[PDB]
């Protein structure tokens, strides 16, 4: 299902694509916003008379958009969560429609057993809720924040590439009467250049900086207390893809030393699919920017990967702007968000 | 900065390639497992095209074809391609008279020889060659040149 | 109204129609005798049934499970309150329907599952479970890149007849020892164990061995799975390391012999706990870390 | 295999080395062959025992059928003349052609 | 003369013999024929001996190890720089001696080194060795009150014989599955030994499934133990935890080619690493934590 | 408690620029009046000291460094039987967190003969000072040992006059003073 009903109804599809590819967009929430305006459109002017049919496009939209790009997860989450959004006002509809409807509480069987119209306002509403929920992460997680590290106990940071995680580093860091030394990892061939920059921020922030060689992680070992992870994406078995690169070995050192290991993220990047594999979904960098040269390079095969996957073990809990979930409990969540039929397109 | 017509020379090179090109057109051939002319195309693109031209010659029906099949073709896309048909066999000044004789002709035009895919983000040469045209009135065309590993040795 | 005859007729059939299925059938045939609206005389009578079936059953928790799972169906059928006919033609018709519903549950897994096989990964199926034997299948069908790995299970030589099977298919077969098992650590790319019953949250019944294998995963950090298609959702959790109905006895020091009499006694039945294992397998849309339990929550309320 | 791709709808039998190699569209890699350093265009195909080395180029319908050893930096004609090694069957070894 | 037809000779009676003791003496007998006082003539002839022994070999480890334990033997025997007489009479001399050696530290390590199983200790044991079986023996003799574990061994059923041997004395045993290894952790107290050989690294050279088993006891911190008559150091490196000098193929993938036959070829030896070694019993004294590398060290010079 | 272990504090204390802090376990029966007496001696020169409870080692391995102990009997595989109270569990907890232990020892200290079971080495204890009275003693059974042995699975250093040595080659040192001739007479 490619572009071919699309025409002076919707265009901006081609722009989005492009967006996605050769990436002029930056930053996960500036996707999420992109994919909001996009939904916006559609909503403004598609046609509808039908319901079910509308869905169904809806749901082909969805496809498509699968199959021009994987590596966004955010603007996929979004339409999910519209989609799911729909649904529950479409069930509303058609129980209008028929005239029993509630026992105790939600409860199962309900895949055995056999269980003019106005949804575009809901829709917009839906969106506008969806963008409420994206607003700010950070204010929502701070007051849970100030509340697991204390006095003289020392922090190991890999990934300063989230946005979310360096902000949350520095509400920490807030107090006058709290001390504590902080040390950074850099993860060399994808994020040097941003760790220099987090290690400059701490500095100027008057806080204990230390500077991290990849290597010497193991001969501090003794010290460490604590372990964030920076990551990007979520998904169903707790699980979640990183901000790119030099976490996984920290992460399994940490489990190695029994040392607590905490994940910051947000409930928009939840996705109601599971991650099948890591190939499908990790992406690999580029090999010419750790080795130059070119003629003589055909037999220089080199390897380097941008983003980065952590098992659905070595993770503990997710504090989020809700609050503190954990990894065999976030289904319920991605559920509350996503709905049944939603996640198979 | 910003409505740039795009002119490639297609239909050129060919006997270039020892032993092929004389049936199907230069361009036409599969390069990596698809065809050659869509990576140029998206570079093109990237750079930054409002209108698509080719300047195309060698069995002119199969070129014709292959734009009805193409992406391009149809209203959703910012250039449509209508390839310029000329008669046959003519150099490159040739080509660049039968430019002229037809008449399409723009201030800040783009002119590529032959067919190219590379990374090198356009948006930044293209603001360079509009400051150096702002400096003198003489100032005439843009070279694209990249380093390689030091001693040459396949050229 | 006759459940042992049942029992005695469905043993070494499978294949077709799921053992569990059969049972199921026949429990849905039995209330459909005795009229569900009068549930002074049904209830009971179930529940008879149900005695009548645990006394028939030696190694096995499974039947029960499914009987249990029908009770709860039939409670939840009655909510609609209104016309009283209605109903009762449905849960008549809820049996042959369940039977239906398993081949659906089949196509959904040959479309769900058929994701996660990549380049170059050996595949270890445990156990006697026929889901997972038709998602092999399937996988084959599609061709993406595997090898179909068997074993040397003791029970009423089941491994063997397992191997048999791959056999027809075509597929190269090599097999792993309940005692060899212990070299494989990263070589058989992923662990899939096959399910007989699934409990509350991670706890999985299957046959000979299955803890020791989780343990084994753990300590490896490799990938633990449990597959089946939708019949088996327990209320059940033990407290020690391992705790079940048995029928063959817990280290049974045999008595002193010198000509031989009874020897082939010990765990026969094995259980999981919910740390080692990091993926579950069901048709049900793709739920993994403690759905199963949230199931059971909002079915039982008790 | 070592370095070496293969293009769309081409069909492999049994028993084949390849060495640093490309391949183009509808290429029948025959039973038992190698392809080093060497290209194999639209519609041309390689039968058995074909022995090809360093810098081999083919052309459009070169039907390499049985039996063949071609030399290194050998090139073979393409469109349906100036260069040794035509479309008919069998390329030249033992001479073949009008 | 040959040392195999020697070898040959013994087969059913046995269990008193200790591994290189019998080989041992055999290469004295070989020796004292052909004239002991030359060098040149002798020590090459009985390298090319053991090197066709070798050769020769079926499925059997600690041969290597003796014939180089009788070579350092030798080696250390000319030192004394006197006469070649009495040093060849000395070096003739010592073969039935040995032998007599090897039976009087069987009787050391049966009356002193058996304080390990006195408290009821359930022994986990699996894998035949004689000297086990003596250490057995002489406990129930002892009266030390005693209960005993094995797992099933079934690649040649070895367990009915064991069972059979255990039946002799007349005390209550029980039958273990090697997958339900994970299930019974409970009453049995810790895992002791019988094995083929004692490695350069420091773990085990051993039967079907060890590995597991040595993660078993790791995970529940029962110690493990290694029941041996002391001088089965065979020169070998496990580097890997999957690579060593093998009787078989290791963990053999076979090809589907007929009806229900390619899959027996169980890998019926294994290894566990060298942190698993709290206590190993020798009949030089109760000495372990790094005893066989020192000893290693002393015999090389290095 | 012993002349050794406390010369030894008493040498680490006098180049006070190193920080070092000094954290006490009471150790339930005989050890506590030791233990005061040995804050008493460190009062005595200037060291800070800090009393800590016997039931509380979870909620401070995390935070603990280093482990020094002065025991009394050392053994062949790697383990110590120490002078009394409570060092089981903690040393299972720095295991679990992983923590690295010192030890002051001498050779002469040190015993050739290897303990192999629990059932026996472990010395139980006299309940003369835990309740006072003896008809409750009737019908409850109370459970107390004094001193304990240590396995070899925790402790990694043995600082001695000639220095520090592996626990799972302290045999050869002993051997290197000791005979396999004299344990079984």
């Amino acid at each position: 299902h490619p572009n071919a009903a699309t025409s002076d109804v919707n265009v901006t599809i081609d722009t989005f694509v492009a967006k996605l590819k050769r990436r002029q967009v930056q930053g996960s929430y500036a996707i999420a916003l992109e994919t909001l305006q996009l939904l916006m459109r559609f909503i403004s002017a598609a046609r509808w008379n039908h319901v079910n049919d509308l869905i169904e496009q809806i749901r082909d939209l969805g496809n498509s958009l699968e199959k021009a790009h994987p590596t966004a997860f955010s603007c996929g989450n979004v339409i999910r969560r519209i989609l799911a959004v729909l649904r529950d006002e479409v069930e509303e509809d058609t129980m209008s429609t028929t005239v029993v409807a509630e026992p105790l509480i939600s409860s199962m069987f309900n895949l055995l057993q056999k269980p003019k119209t106005d949804y575009r306002q809901v829709a917009i509403q839906g969106i506008k809720d969806l963008i409420d929920e994206i607003k700010n992460i950070d204010e929502g997680i701070q007051q849970i924040a100030i509340d697991l590290i204390h006095d003289h106990e020392i922090l190991l940071t890999p990934t300063p590439d989230s946005k979310t995680v360096l902000k949350f580093l520095i509400t920490a860091r807030e107090r006058s009467n709290r001390t504590f030394t902080v040390l950074v990892t850099e993860g060399f061939p994808n994020n040097t250049k941003n760790a220099h920059e987090f290690a400059k921020k701490l500095a100027q922030h008057n806080i204990e900086t230390l500077v991290v060689p990849d290597s010497a992680v193991f001969a501090l070992m003794s010290r460490v207390g604590k372990v964030i992870i920076g990551t990007k994406a979520v998904f169903v078995n707790g699980g979640t893809i990183s901000s790119n690169s030099g976490v996984s070995s920290v992460c399994e050192c940490a489990r190695e030393f029994r040392t607590p290991v905490f994940a910051v993220a947000g409930l928009y990047k939840l996705s109601p699919l599971y991650p099948f594999d890591v190939e499908k979904f990790v992406e690999f960098g580029g090999s010419q920017r750790i080795l130059p040269r070119m003629d003589p390079r055909k037999r220089l095969d080199t390897v380097n990967q941008i983003t980065d996957y952590v098992p659905p073990e070595n993770i503990d809990i997710y504090i989020t702007n809700v609050g503190g979930f954990n990894p065999s409990f976030i289904y319920r969540i991605a559920w509350d968000n996503y709905k049944q039929i939603d996640v198979h397109l | 900065e910003d409505r740039l017509q795009a002119v490639v020379l297609t239909d050129s090179y060919e006997t270039r390639f020892m032993p092929l090109t004389a049936v199907k057109p230069r361009c036409l051939l599969p390069l990596a497992n698809v065809p050659l002319i869509e990576y140029t195309l998206e570079f093109l693109a990237k750079a930054g095209v409002h209108e698509v031209f080719l300047i195309c010659s060698s069995h002119a029906n199969q070129i014709n074809d292959y734009i009805e099949n193409s992406k391009w073709n149809l209203p959703w896309s910012p250039f449509k391609i209508t390839t310029i048909m000329s008669p046959e066999a003519r150099c490159t000044g040739d080509v660049m008279r039968d430019l002229d004789n037809r008449g399409i002709i723009t201030g800040d035009f783009i002119l590529v020889s032959g067919d190219v895919l590379t990374n090198i983000d356009f948006s930044k040469m293209l603001e360079f060659h509009k400051k150096m045209h702002l400096q003198d009135k003489d100032h005439i065309s843009t070279m694209c040149l990249s380093k390689a590993s030091t001693y040459p040795k396949t050229r | 109204f006759n459940i042992t005859e049942t029992y005695l007729r469905f043993l070494e059939e499978d294949t077709e129609m799921t053992m569990p299925i059969a049972a199921i059938e026949a429990l849905v045939t039995l209330l459909r005798i005795k009229t569900p609206e009068t549930a002074a005389e049904m209830i009971n009578t179930i529940k008879s049934s149900t005695e009548e079936l645990i006394k028939s059953i030696p190694n096995s928790v499974s039947l029960r499970a499914g009987c249990d799972i029908f009770m709860r169906f039939v409670l939840r059928n009655l909510h609609l309150y209104g016309d009283w006919e209605n109903c009762k033609q449905h849960l008549i018709e809820n049996g042959q329907l369940f039977v239906s519903r398993a081949k659906k549950s089949r196509n959904k897994i040959a479309e769900i599952g058929v994701d996660f096989i990549a380049d170059d990964d050996i595949i270890l199926v445990h156990g006697y479970s026929r889901a997972v034997f038709s998602l092999l299948n399937h996988a084959a069908n599609k061709f993406i890149r595997f090898r179909c790995v068997v074993t040397e299970s003791r029970p009423s030589k089941q491994g063997n007849q397992l191997y048999t099977l791959l056999e027809q298919k075509g597929i190269p077969v090599t097999l792993i020892v309940d005692s060899a098992v212990g070299a494989v650590i990263d070589k058989v790319d992923k662990v899939f164990v096959g399910a007989e019953g699934v409990a509350e949250s991670g706890g999985i019944i299957n046959l000979v061995g299955t803890y020791s294998v989780g343990v084994l995963a753990h300590n490896a950090r490799k990938p633990f799975y449990v597959v089946t298609e939708s019949h088996k959702f327990v209320r059940m959790f033990p407290l020690s390391s391992d705790d079940l109905p048995m029928a063959g006895p817990p280290l049974d020091f045999t008595r002193r012999t010198d000509d031989l009499e009874d020897a082939l006694r010990g765990p026969t039945i094995d259980y999981t706990a919910q740390e080692y294992i990091t993926a579950l397998i069901t048709d049900l849309g793709v739920l993994t870390p403690s759905a199963v339990s949230e199931e059971l929550i909002k079915m039982w309320y008790d | 295999i070592e370095n070496s791709v293969i293009g769309r709808n081409c069909q492999i039998g049994e028993n084949i080395r390849i060495k640093n190699s490309f391949i183009w569209d509808d290429c029948i890699i025959g039973n038992n062959s190698i392809i080093d350093h060497s290209l194999i265009a639209s519609n041309a195909t390689l039968g058995s025992n074909v022995r090809l080395n360093d810098g081999c180029i083919i052309g459009f319908n070169v039907k390499i059928d049985d039996n063949m050893d071609l030399d290194r930096n050998t090139k073979i004609s393409a469109s349906p003349q100036d260069l040794d090694d035509q479309t008919l069957a069998v390329s030249i070894v033992g001479d073949k052609g009008v």
